[PDB]
């Protein structure tokens, strides 16, 4: 019942400001502490700050005491990180972890999903979704493999589901790639050898630019 | 925010029984720890027992000075702490304070004031309050000093004040001293230079074993 | 500040085997050490708190040792799922120093990849682009030499590859390779080959097609 | 037992000097679990600094703590009136929660001569035939003072009950009390009652006296 | 138990001042059975005054005791070097022979800046890969001093072992010791070793340093 | 006149046994009393046992801290005193001193130096003696300071000296400190201004658990 | 200094009776109080040491009580021998203050004195003096009116009386009365009378002689 | 076996000096303390000084710290009191009492015989001893009573014994008297009623002026 839900992903131009929330639920926000951790892309987990949700008193790690405002809104059981004058390094996935007492010492028991703050001047530009059927190659023997290709989009978070819940099969969603400040990603689904092509497999594509293209693949 | 009011101190026969309470006002934590600490010049400040309610858990703990003589309890529904100390010996005399802190890495603990606990065969003796007043003598510095003696009372707590707290400047309440199983002390007030001393300037002494007093002067 | 240094950054170990991860503190931090595990994409979970006590939900597989300056985490018998970066974290003094992590690369038996070459979508070419993609699925070892060939020799520019980290269900890698031409460049060429050169076959897997109409 | 050693246990500082007192611990311990406390004259200990660096409250910014594992200290930018007291360092890491000894904090001042005051036994006391001569050696500095009781030019010390106070938090001075407790026989059989006091301010013992008006 | 209360437990006196320390007893006791003792820095207690007025021996005439029944005191005509120590009053009248707390005796002086001295770990120590940086803050006054360790312009306190001394009986000064104890990894991976000390004599922290010549 | 030489201190297992002696040289009294007193910062100076030979009489006496753990004996023919302490606990650690006084109304008591008594499970660890020496650095004041470190030894007694007592001026032996069940200390000498330091200036350290040392320098 | 004050200086008590002597200290001296007893001529012996413990040789007759400021000594049943001055002595602080003492005058039954008048010795008169003496032995009460009478009326000058304190074996007093004339004055007188006027006989005991030769 | 023996009586003119010894025996002089007490004629016992026979350190009562030197000669187990510039008050019987420890406290267990120091300018003048027989008075009925009269002597200590050991009978030695700085004393002995006069009763008189007159009484 206990879960920490954060803000959605954010794109911000350098110099700008951002505020990310991290709401509690299933438990009382004021009896346990909270940490903000950061993970630079590819890179590792770095501890930012810690905060007593009761007195609203934070302790920043030195590398974050400056243009970093860790606040909180107790009534609604949510914490907030404020970031001013964003910069190249400010791109990373930011995490809230609950501080718990266990056996004389503390540990961050319940972590939040993460948040992607991406700083760029490159304008948001909605993706094209192309269904990939294999037709005229009779790639029919053992099993069949279809694929989706989503080209040219920005920022990086896109949700690629197949028939919303076909994933039980061999879905392979490959990480995106950055060329000329655009993004490219593709998924592959391997379906029942000789048996499913008689039933529609659709490529579902959601992207926070209110774009939603569900491109079915015939053939 | 949090407010800690404790009560229950007194004089008891060695081998006898004592029970101290502590009420946590505006203390709404579900996960915290409560401890009892004691103080006496025979040994300074020393920890005695700790109870802790961490989600699903009441884990109490004690030391040498109490293993088997004292026990911690915690049940109003959610406010009071109980130190049940029995089989009390002569070295258990001190003032006891409840200390508290919610389970946070960084946190300030809350402390109460404490209640004195005296363990003896000596019975309670009330204080004899004697008013002090010069004559011609004490015309030393330019101001007006007159006092109040407090004779051989037994259990140590006491509250000597003046005009019930009206004139609280230039007061000097001295520490109690001990001559043969009995205590004594004096307070001093140095009221305004001129000759307004001795009347409607009252010495009120409070001594918990049912003896309160308001005394006069020359 | 207090430096947490992890002995080995990459760690390769076969299913059913035992691997112990060491982690050192620069100044005694007593048993206030915790191990978190991070699977790709998803967020990190607590595994071993207070340097020796397992957290709820975690199995008896995952263990920990540690005292003052030296700490260890041992997965007694590894599985296809235990793929991640395991970090240690001190929570004694102010700056909660973290260690670098340790990725586990499960060693396994070689496997040639299922290959699929896809011709550009109808909708795509009308819009101007002509992206041919090739999926080289479920292989092992990691390195694969993808190579295209259009109308004869190979094309070097226009391409952009992509990988997934060891698949958690069979410890296998997979990769996408996309070549992007413009509708123009595309109608000037008829034959296209996806060329997977790779370790488990002295001879390459070749998937191809040439401009048909289906 | 975890031994917490404080240093020094004894200190006198020029008003306004940057004072620093230490606390050494036997085995390493986490910073979040070392609190400090201030105990003025005769009140209750006030938590002063929690964590190892967080002032409790109403605690002026002049105060500050710092340390890790085995070493910790408490600094005061500029030493002042309201700072004279006794300081202890706790340990809420392992059981048994031991406290550390203490540091007594004397603040210096410009010398001050005492305000002696002699008082005759209360007629209401002599009811019982008990008579105790009282004397107050008020507001002085330093704490070094020698107090002599004289009956008919004779020095007596049998039955004299003295009690001191600590440094006042407003003006850092002291006060002493000396009571000659005696019987109406030994009492009523003598006349001159003197309260003499040798302090560092005059090479002329301060005398306060009264010749008895009894029964 | 018979409670012997000494006052004060804490004292600083201008060299040459007539010092007086008291000892109050709970119940009356005979004068022949109250001894006093002097305990310098780290020796054994020397009986100082027996009876209540008889100097033990080699005890200068500057010293003297006086009292009866419940009150007793120890005076020193003029306070001096060899007098700085801790004084206790005994009680050999009733069992259990209790001793009284203590009086610490600090003798004052004219301020003195410390003689810092930095030392690199012994090559013979580094045999074991153990390296402890040593520093001596010698002959200073007053006892108030703040000692900082710096590695490559960084302040470290984890593993620093300080030890003080009492007032020397010849010249009333102090001495402190501070040892940074570390490993040949953490050690051999850094260069500048600094010993800084903030004392009441210069508003310029005294620094002693050395840049490592290891392996 | 009277001379008191005691010996017998050491490290023993808790629950173990100890026996301390004391020889009274030139102490020819037929009627006197002998006592044992102990000291430790955990409790200060405290009386333990007393024997007294008043014409026809050996009347011994003890307190709380020893009733049943320690016993006094007195029989060489006429010189030695014996404190038999057994079933030793962790709080019996301190230095013990025999105090003596002949039965005279007015009399000075005699005290010995004492022997340390350490009660632990910790075994004996010998001291590691490291010589200290500057390079170019310590050219601070005009004189010459160099020292001697003394690492993690166990039972506390120790004797760091220089040239076996030759140069006993400008020496500073610091108090031992305790890091994890082990002690450490350093001595300091500040030999004459000029450059005669480091050779034939020896650091001798004595540690009773059979480990004596004489060390050199740069 | 510390004043020791004894309640009553003279104390009269009949054989077989009980008499308690009080003695007060000016400042608490605890039980460090001793009672000494002094018979006439001879030196004082210790009776009760430490305010409650009898000294060796002393009987269970002699007892003591006492604590801080008030002390007592009680001879449960007095005897003809217990005639003396009983003093109390503190031995706590420096000046060992002593109390004044208390003489015991044992009350007893009246007794007339045996009387003897002696004429001057032969040897004496040749040397020049003529001392006639009269012994009034074993009487009670103490006062006796001795009176001489020579050749008729009484002589007042020339006399010099002397007493013994209560005789320890029967509690009786005794006295000598000597008159001294010069051989001359003596040969001028023939009759001499020793006249003991005294309480236990309304009429006086008279011993006499007049110049004879024996 | 334990006894304290003092010096003999002394006569000293005012201003002079005197030294009185007090020897120990039967015990060791150095294991117990010593007091000097004084008793003025008729008057009471006053504590003078106390001394530790081991360090030779005395503590005088104030009224005696001046021209009073309390010393000691350990080898021979004797103490000494020195008195300088004698005066009227200096006449008294002086006593040494041993200090003993009994039940936590002290008491003077063994006292010495006493010493009479009499200060006067009046020259020593030897006594006349007159035997007193009752003859020609037939004082024979019940019992017989004879008497001795010792006239004119100085100083006061004279030893009057009867037949050296007849004392078992009713001896009555009356205290001396002081007239014109001379002394007078007399003893009476009551003998067997009608039975002893047939046996010699002698009056024995010793006086420290080397005078010794043993005057028998015939008749």
């Amino acid at each position: 019942q206990i879960q920490l839900v954060q803000s959605g992903p954010e794109l911000k131009k350098p110099g700008e400001t951002v505020k990310i929330s991290c709401k509690a639920s299933g438990y009382t926000f004021t009896n346990y502490g909270m940490n903000w951790v950061k993970q630079a892309p590819g890179k590792g987990l770095k501890w930012m700050a810690w905060i007593n949700t009761y007195t609203g008193e934070p302790t920043y790690a030195d590398d974050f005491k400056g243009r970093f405002a860790f606040s909180l809104e107790t009534s609604a059981s949510t914490a907030y990180l404020q970031i001013n004058n964003l910069k190249n390094e400010d791109t990373a996935t930011y995490f809230c972890a609950r501080d718990g007492y266990y056996e004389n010492y503390y540990a961050m028991d319940y972590w939040g999903q993460g948040t992607s703050v991406t700083v760029s001047s490159a304008k948001t530009t909605a993706p094209s979704v192309y269904p990939l059927a294999p037709v005229c190659g009779d790639t029919t023997g053992s099993s069949v493999t279809l694929g989706c290709l989503v080209k040219g989009y920005f920022p990086e978070p896109v949700t690629l589901t197949w028939n919303s819940g076909s994933l039980s099969s061999g879905v392979h969603t490959f990480p995106a790639v950055l060329q000329s400040d655009l993004y490219t990603l593709s998924s592959s689904v391997t379906v029942t050898s000789s048996t499913t092509p008689s039933q529609s497999i659709t490529c579902n594509v959601a992207h926070p630019a209110s774009s939603t293209k569900v491109d079915k693949k015939i053939d | 925010e949090v407010k800690l009011q404790e009560s229950g101190g007194g004089l008891v026969q060695p081998g006898g029984s004592m029970k101290l309470s502590c009420v946590a006002s505006g203390f709404t934590f579900n996960n915290y720890w409560m401890s009892w600490v004691r103080q006496s010049p025979e040994k300074g400040l020393e920890w005695v027992a700790e109870i802790r309610l961490n989600s699903d858990n009441f884990a109490t703990h004690y030391a040498e000075s109490v293993k088997g003589k004292f026990i911690i309890s915690r049940d109003d529904s959610k406010s009071r702490l109980y130190l049940q100390m029995n089989s009390l010996r002569a070295e258990d005399t001190g003032i006891y304070y409840c200390v508290l802190r919610p389970l946070f890495y960084y946190a300030v603990d809350y402390w109460g004031q404490g209640t004195s606990v005296t363990v003896s065969s000596a019975k309670t003796t009330p204080p004899s309050v004697y008013p002090l007043a010069p004559g011609s003598a004490a015309q030393t510095n330019s101001m007006v000093t007159l006092g109040c003696l407090v004779k051989g009372y037994f259990p140590e707590p006491v509250t000597v004040t003046w005009n019930s707290g009206s004139l609280s400047s230039g007061v000097h309440t001295f520490p109690a001293v001990l001559q043969s199983d009995l205590y004594t002390l004096s307070s001093s007030v140095t009221v305004p230079s001129t000759w307004r001393p001795s009347e409607t300037v009252t010495c009120n002494v409070a001594h918990p074993a049912s003896s309160t007093k308001v005394d006069k002067k020359i | 500040d207090i430096v947490m240094t992890q002995s080995h950054k990459f760690m390769s170990t076969s299913v059913g085997d035992r691997v112990s991860i060491t982690c050192k503190a620069s100044q005694d931090v007593s048993t206030a050490v915790a191990w978190y595990q991070q699977k790709p994409g998803q967020s990190p979970k607590l595994l071993i708190y207070s340097a020796s006590y397992q957290y709820t939900g975690v199995p008896d597989r995952f263990t920990g040792s540690g005292s003052r300056t030296d700490f260890t985490f041992t997965i007694n018998s590894v599985q296809a799922e235990d793929l991640a970066v395991y970090y240690c974290h001190q929570h004694y003094s102010t700056p909660f120093t973290f260690g670098s992590g340790t990725k586990l690369e499960i060693k396994r038996a070689d496997a040639a990849p299922t290959v699929s070459i896809f011709p550009p979508s109808s909708e795509q070419l009308t819009s101007g682009g002509a992206s041919v993609v090739c999926f080289l699925n479920n292989f092992y070892p990691k390195d694969i030499n993808v190579k295209w060939k259009i109308d004869g020799s190979e094309r070097q520019n226009g391409v952009l590859n992509s990988w997934t980290d060891q698949d958690s269900k069979d410890s296998t890698y997979s990769m996408s390779s996309t070549l992007t031409l413009t509708k123009d460049e595309y109608e000037r060429h008829n034959s296209y080959t996806c060329e997977a050169t790779h370790k488990t076959s002295t001879s390459p897997i070749v998937k191809s097609f040439n401009r048909n109409e289906c």
